[PDB]
């Protein structure tokens, strides 16, 4: 277990730090996925502007 | 002119019950009966419940 | 001088036979049922709201 | 003179199928509407009503 | 008939009884090791694979 | 001529997205 | 001649994923069509 922990240390923190940037990812996806509400949005109604 | 009889139809709107989420809850309430450590029984009682 | 695309099957097509490496997969087979197989008497009276409009006219 | 090729090809692949062991397949059977074709419909009876 | 208008669409026959598509299918695979009739190890591995 | 009042409703009903009803309903109404 | 019913593409995605929501749109818009 003393030994174990050398890597168990490194393997909790950069497993850690993997969700946390999956967890930076998850939001800036839901950014990809507001950045796509608006894009579907002025394709459906500035294109309709432009028939306008 | 007395149209919408058809109405091209109305084969409908269909908010019909065909509905699973509605979910398909699986409680799979696994009764591991040990005796002594030995497994004597499994009684993997699956409440198969559709919301 | 009209001539235009008297040719069948654009492209070549055909359903050429595909048959690939023998998976055995179950399949439990929860069915689409089509109840538009051939739904036909609706397109031989897709031509009658259309014989309806000729009778009119 | 109207020479003009209607007739576009609707592009069908068809690579060769490999070993499909994977099951994640979710099933989705999301249909029909086509409520351009009950507008048809409409069309139809309106352009009837126009024959009338 | 002016033959149409039209609702052809699926407003909750799709939703259809597909469940996510995903039984909530909680595979809880208890495996219960025992030697000499005692527990020796309980390995209950989860997964929630789709369905 | 009673030409054409296509009363477009777009009934998305939101139990999701790809699970899948874009009921774009075309009332075709000739008024 | 009559025309112009409102089209209103109230275009809606959703999108719930493995049982969590990771985004929640409700788009409006009027077509004058």
């Amino acid at each position: 277990a003393k030994q174990e922990s050398t890597e168990y240390r490194r393997q909790v923190q950069s497993l850690t730090c993997e969700v946390d940037a999956l967890k930076g990812t998850n939001e800036s996806l839901e950014r990809q996925m507001r950045e796509m509400e608006e894009n579907f949005a002025v394709e459906a109604a500035n294109y309709q502007d432009t028939i306008g | 002119p007395n149209f919408s009889s058809l109405n091209l139809r109305e084969t409908n709107l269909d908010s019909l019950p065909l509905v699973d989420t509605h979910s398909k809850r699986t409680l799979l309430i696994k009764t591991v009966e040990t005796r002594d450590g030995q497994v004597i029984n499994e009684t993997s009682q699956h409440h198969d419940d559709l919301e | 001088t009209s001539r235009s695309l008297y040719a069948s099957s654009p492209g070549g097509v055909y359903a050429t036979r595909s048959s690939a490496v023998r998976l055995r997969s179950s399949v439990p087979g929860v069915r689409l049922l089509q109840d538009s197989v051939d739904f036909s008497l609706a397109d031989a009276i897709n031509t009658e709201f259309k014989n309806t409009r000729t009778n009119e006219k």
